[PDB]
């Protein structure tokens, strides 16, 4: 009942997830900002990180953050 | 025989390549209204090969 394990505003920090045929693929980029307010005008591309061969029925997700 | 050994004979749609559906809960086949409680069109969705 485990079935898979593993260990390793003046940013933006930006994440892609998709999955096929069970194959969960993390990409990733960041970078310092200036405009402090929202999301830059000009381009940038994200890279892998990994893929997990999980195999998972996806349709919905939530984040997670430190606590008081 | 062995009953350590099983699949699945129902669902209600095909796996795509290696979607790993791994649940037991009883299949309501449309008319009786199971919610997961065996009897009749409530099947067990596996079976073993024995």
């Amino acid at each position: 009942n485990c079935t898979f394990e593993y260990v390793s505003f003046k940013n933006l920090r930006e994440f892609v997830f998709k999955n096929i045929d069970g194959y969960f693929k993390i990409y990733s980029k960041h970078t310092p900002i200036n405009l402090v307010r929202d999301l830059p005008q000009g381009f940038s591309a994200l890279e892998p990180l990994v893929d997990l061969p999980i195999g998972i029925n996806i349709t919905r997700f939530q984040t997670l953050l430190a606590l008081h | 025989g062995n009953y350590n050994y099983l699949y699945r004979l129902f669902r209600k749609s095909n796996l795509k390549p290696f979607e790993r559906d791994i649940s037991t809960e009883i299949y309501q086949a449309g008319s009786t209204p199971c919610n997961g409680v065996k009897g009749f069109n409530c099947y067990f969705p596996l079976q073993s090969y024995g």
